[PDB]
């Protein structure tokens, strides 16, 4: 109905006034993101028999 | 000459059995689950062919030899394991009959009456029934010289006595309770079963189901043929030198050779058959 | 190990068996899955707050049937569709009587037609490749006057045949049994009933029986 | 959630008596039972073991072959045959519940218990003091000592504490090293590694008085310690 | 007039919405990944296989260490595993058993149930009677439940089949919030590691951001073409990766939401299940109806190893939040373990 159009128009344009920055910012921090804790995961490297209790 | 061509046949024939049950085996053991009851009856059937093939190099070297250098250490038990191999063979092929029958016939208790549990329990229990003939081989098993040739078999142990009424009794008990009762069961159920299905819908149509229907009714009588075609004969040769007398005649030993060829390339065609026609080893196999 | 362990493995073993004995009876308790267009007598069959799948259980000569109406479930069916692969039989309860009328409160499809969409629809899924149709056509007593009067034309103007009671029963399942695309695997059943008619228990009996004995052909690698 | 026991009283010397607890508000049929006695004038030690489901048995080296431990999950209630009493069978016999699986706290429920009276290696767990002088709004840290270190490869250290007041049944604390039961107020810090345990009290009150046990579950018996009384 | 008006005043703004997000992309992350070293093959044999169930499992969830986790299926079993020693602790009874979800509450203390009978379960599993005892039964929901995430052991949001979810009381069994704007079915659900948002994705290929406090969706976007039925967080809560039932994987962000990475290959032509990420961010762990289980390196978008080894197709997967092990699930009554 026509209600419904209107939560829609309010709805989208709530979700339109947001703020928006650089995608390349978001891409450069998830890498540093990705980098800074590449250690603490036993995926990326894995543990030797010491460690690695699924064993 | 003449004994050259068969002796490499029966090595091929023995080789071949070795290594298709050997193959069966190790796809039932750690490829094919064994959950299902058919999957422990054809694992017995593989296990039998398996301790009855190694009888096989005895039985060319005693025709070669027309003796042994073996003596009571194992011929007792190459004896006693061929009953077993008998009994075990003929009871699971009645049991795997009983249980398509009754899955068939009566499918609202089959789910009651196929448990793998009870299936274990039937299994054990023709495991015993088995090894009791097999016992009773082993304790009345022994060797003696012919005075003919000086040459010794193995046989059943009853010397020059009273016990010759006693031995046609257990002769004819076991080809009635062997190529009666077994034979006249399997025969009853799938023909009990095929006419059940008769009146199904979803096996007796006209386009796939039918011709379905008529691959099945193929499969148990190719399996019936080959078991009694391929056994029978054996039983025929025992039982005409049980009742009156024959001896070692020249056409008795050849028909007994012939025989005992049959009876090993039946048990080295079974798991080739149960690999290629069972249809659950070649949907895995894909 | 430790005691702690051991007796914790001990529970575990227990539990284990006990799943087991719990779940060895759900292969007795067989299970049906009941679904149809809307008003088309599905309540009335049953009959021989959570609103989603009504379970009712009931048993004829010791098989133990379930029931899954999926009537309340009104989501998209493609999401869920796919958690009855193990069910052996589908119920499909329509009326003969809801040919000629169309909604009976607005005029763009008829009722017949969707249930000839839900049917192709619920037929040719992909994980009902060999799960059988118990199709009902249920209140015939209702379709004995509505055909005298109002012909076929209605819902159909390709029938040009009779307007009788039986041809059209026949023409119907026609329709319904043409909608298979593979009756190799597939066999549809359906049986002629009425909201006050007996031995549809029996028919249900019979489908479940036949299907269960192709399962025991199946698991014993002849089929 | 209580037990509740029955039998007991006065027997003559080499005979028997039916010892039997009647179990209520719990599901009896998952718990591991025990039995645990008290001498008049001494401490506790394990007398019996009946798992669940009655798959694993076990006695003590001075019961074993003499008495006779058997559950009933449809009655709910658990049973205790004594066979040839003597007078060193004159304790007060307490019903232990406990489940074990992870993070589960065994011994956590005690019976009210009841009395016999009969008329006239093993890791051994030591509390060095006894009978310390306390003061309310104090600390006080007990400790006792084991013969074994009680830290397998799994990690967790199996520590037992039991707080016995005075005319009451012992009421689990420290099920394992560094863990707190339920309903036991956050100020009993228990720690310990290797050999030396001990329990740590924050603040202490009028009701923490009584009698501490620490016992050892990681071999068989579970015997416990001698006793710690708190004097005012 | 006034409906095609408003119809046109929200064309035409949601095309400026996304003229904004596509000037707001200055650079590409393939452009920015090229220059850095790949991962290596992801060699994960299998550590445990949890056998046990007797039906076809769905859901699965850790908690908030290893060693525990809660499983799904249609016998009517909520199982609860022991990973490191293959036990199982408890085995919970389900009054219905059409269930497609289950979630561990980070006390340790409630599990999630939920499916077909269109209520969520709440089962106590720490009692002073000894069981598994079922403590509040949510109902309030119209259609089937699909993901049933714990906030805290207080608030439960559920994911279901009325195209809305709904943020519970344990205490009242009412909604506090719902959460109303996806017009397709819904069966999607992932909190936020800090707990303040969340992500949910249904049939009409937008996943919708979601607040807790009051209960609006802040963002949504729409990059997949099919029916979207995976969600989960980056750990650092900034991104998110979509699953749907397309053979593609989507990266989105939380601060442009925008096509940060697509995850496909032409080889798979089959749906994803589950997607979920270590907790380093670097793999992406994707579900497959291939019959196995494929990780992705999440900047390169590079297929880093096979999870093969399921006998049919696999319907969830969960990774430890001490990035320890992946317990992926599957229809075929199993549940493997993954180091
Ligand atoms: C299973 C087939 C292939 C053979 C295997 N069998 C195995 C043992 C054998 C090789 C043997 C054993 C010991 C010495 C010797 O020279 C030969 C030789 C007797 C042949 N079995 C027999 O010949 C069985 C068949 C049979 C059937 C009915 C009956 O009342 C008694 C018997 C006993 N002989």
């Amino acid at each position: 109905s026509i209600a419904q159009a209107r939560k829609l128009v309010e709805q989208l344009k709530m979700e339109a006034n947001i703020d928006r920055i650089k995608v390349s910012k978001a891409a450069a921090d998830l890498m540093a993101y990705c980098e800074a804790h590449a250690k603490e995961d036993p995926l990326l490297t894995p543990v030797p028999a010491s460690e690695n209790p699924f064993r | 000459a003449i004994p050259v061509i068969i002796t490499a046949v029966y090595s091929v024939v023995f080789v071949v059995g070795l290594v298709g049950n050997s193959l069966v085996m190790f796809v039932i053991i750690r490829y094919t689950k064994m959950k299902t009851a058919t999957n422990i009856y054809i694992f017995n059937l593989a296990l039998a062919d398996a301790l009855v093939t190694t009888t096989m190099p005895f039985q060319s070297t005693v025709y070669l030899m027309n003796s042994w250098p073996f003596g009571d250490v194992l011929c007792k038990i190459v004896i006693s394991i061929d009953y077993y191999n008998m009994f075990t063979s003929i009871f699971t092929l009645t049991m795997m009959s009983v249980d398509r029958y009754i899955a068939v016939c009566h499918p609202v208790k089959a789910l009651d009456f196929r448990t793998p549990l009870k299936a274990k329990i039937i299994n054990i229990c023709i495991w015993l029934l088995s090894s009791s003939v097999g016992i009773s081989a082993i304790v009345l098993g022994g060797t003696k010289v012919r005075e003919d040739v000086d040459v010794i078999e193995c046989s059943l142990q009853f010397p020059d006595d009273d016990y010759s009424w006693w031995d046609l009794f257990m002769k004819i008990c076991v080809f009635i309770f062997a190529f009666v009762i077994p034979v006249l069961i399997i025969i009853v159920c799938y023909t009990l079963m095929i006419l059940r299905l008769k009146s199904v819908r979803l096996l007796s149509g006209s386009r796939e189901k039918d011709r379905n229907l008529r691959r099945i009714t193929r499969l148990v009588l190719v399996v019936v043929a080959v078991f009694v075609v391929c056994w029978t004969p054996i039983h025929i040769f025992i039982l005409v030198e049980a009742l009156g007398s024959t001896s070692h005649s020249t056409a008795a030993l050849s028909s007994y050779y012939f025989c005992i060829a049959l009876g090993y390339t039946n048990s080295s065609l079974n798991p080739i058959l149960y690999a290629f026609l069972d249809e659950n080893f070649k949907r895995c196999f894909r | 190990l430790s005691a702690e362990d051991k007796a914790a493995v001990e529970r575990s073993k227990m539990i284990d068996r006990n799943l087991r004995e719990d779940g060895e009876k759900a292969a007795r308790e067989v299970k049906l899955l009941l679904l149809g267009a809307g008003e088309s007598g599905k309540s009335t069959i049953v009959k021989q707050k959570t609103t989603g799948i009504v379970e009712t259980h009931f048993t004829f000569k010791d098989l133990h049937f379930k029931m899954f109406d999926v009537g309340g479930q009104r989501s998209e069916r493609k999401k869920w569709i796919h958690c009855f692969e193990g069910v052996t039989a589908i119920i499909f309860c329509v009326a003969l009587s809801d040919y000629d009328l169309v909604l009976a409160e607005d005029e763009e499809m008829n009722r017949m037609h969707e249930s000839m969409k839900l049917f192709d629809s619920i037929c040719n899924n992909k994980w009902f490749t060999d799960t059988s149709i118990i199709l009902f056509l249920n209140k015939k007593d209702l379709f004995e006057e509505k055909i005298k009067k109002s012909p076929l034309t209605i819902c159909y103007p390709e029938y040009a045949g009779s307007n009788t009671y039986e041809e059209a029963a026949a023409y119907i399942q026609c329709q319904f049994e043409d909608l298979n695309k593979r009756k190799d695997t597939k066999e549809i059943y359906t049986h002629f009933t009425c909201a006050t008619d007996t031995k549809n228990v029996q028919f249900v009996f019979d489908a479940v029986t036949d299907v269960i004995i192709k399962n025991n052909l199946k698991d014993c690698g002849l089929f | 959630v209580q037990l509740v026991e029955s039998g007991g009283g006065l027997v003559q010397p080499g005979g028997s008596r039916k010892l039997s607890c009647s179990a209520s508000g719990f599901a009896f049929s998952s718990f591991g039972m025990h039995w645990v006695r008290q001498a008049p004038e001494k401490g506790l030690e394990w007398v019996a073991y009946i798992s669940s489901g009655s798959g694993t048995i076990y006695y003590a080296d001075t019961v074993k072959g003499r008495f006779t431990i058997s559950r009933d999950d449809p009655k709910n209630t658990l049973f205790l045959q004594m066979t040839s009493l003597r007078s060193e069978d004159t304790a007060m016999y307490y019903c232990v519940r406990s489940i074990y699986y992870y993070g589960s706290s065994p011994f956590d429920f005690w019976g009210q218990g009841t009395t016999l009276t009969v008329s006239s290696s093993d890791i051994v767990m030591t509390q060095a003091t006894s009978s310390v002088p306390v003061t309310p709004g104090e600390s006080v840290s007990i400790s006792c000592r084991s013969s074994k270190s009680l830290l397998h490869s799994n990690g967790n250290t199996y520590l037992y504490w039991f707080l016995q007041r005075p005319g009451q049944s012992p009421q689990l604390l420290i099920y394992r090293m560094s863990n707190l039961a339920s309903g036991v107020p956050d100020r009993f810090s228990g720690s310990g590694s290797g050999t030396a345990f001990t329990l740590t009290i924050s603040r202490l009150e009028a009701e923490d008085v009584g009698v501490y046990y620490c016992m050892q579950h990681l071999e068989y018996p579970l015997t416990f310690g001698a006793g710690t009384k708190l004097e005012l | 007039s006034e409906l095609d008006q408003l119809r046109q005043e929200a064309e035409q703004l949601k095309n400026q919405i996304r003229d904004a997000r596509k000037a707001c992309a200055d650079a590409t992350l393939s452009q920015i990944t090229n220059n850095i070293d790949p991962v290596g093959r992801i060699q994960m044999r299998t550590r445990r296989t949890l056998r046990g169930h007797l039906a076809k499992i769905y859901a699965m969830h850790w908690g908030t260490d290893s060693r525990l986790l809660v499983s799904a299926s249609q016998d009517g079993k909520l199982i609860i595993w022991d990973s490191y020693t293959t036990n199982k602790v408890h085995a919970i009874p389900l009054r219905s058993s059409w269930v497609m979800t289950c979630a561990y509450a980070p006390s340790g203390n409630y599990v999630a149930c939920g499916g077909l009978d269109n209520i969520c379960s709440i089962y106590n599993l720490k009692t002073r009677e000894g069981n598994v005892r079922v403590s509040r039964e949510l109902a309030g929901h119209t259609g089937y439940l699909s993901c049933c995430r714990f906030l805290d052991d207080n608030q439960i949001v559920t994911s279901s089949g009325d195209t809305t979810c709904a943020l519970w009381d344990i205490e009242t069994g009412q909604q506090t919030t719902t959460f109303t704007g996806h017009t397709g079915d819904v069966m999607s659900l992932s909190l936020a590691p800090d707990t303040r948002l969340f992500v949910s994705g249904a049939c009409d290929a937008s996943a919708k951001l979601w607040d807790v406090r009051e209960g609006m969706c802040r963002q949504t976007f729409t990059g997949h073409e099919s029916d979207i039925n995976a969600i989960c967080f980056f750990p650092n809560g900034n991104a998110f990766a979509t699953g749907s039932d397309d053979a593609t994987c989507r990266l989105f962000d939380l601060r442009a939401d925008q096509e940060l990475m697509t995850y496909s290959h032409d080889n798979i032509i089959c749906g994803i299940t589950s997607v979920s990420f270590s907790k380093s961010g670097r793999l992406l762990l994707a579900g497959y109806d291939d019959f196995n289980c494929n990780v992705w390196d999440a900047l390169k978008a590079d297929r880093a190893g096979v999870l093969a080894g399921h006998d049919n197709r696999v319907s969830c997967l969960g990774v430890t939040d001490d990035g320890m092990a992946v317990a992926t699930g599957s229809w075929d009554s199993f549940l493997k373990i993954w180091n």
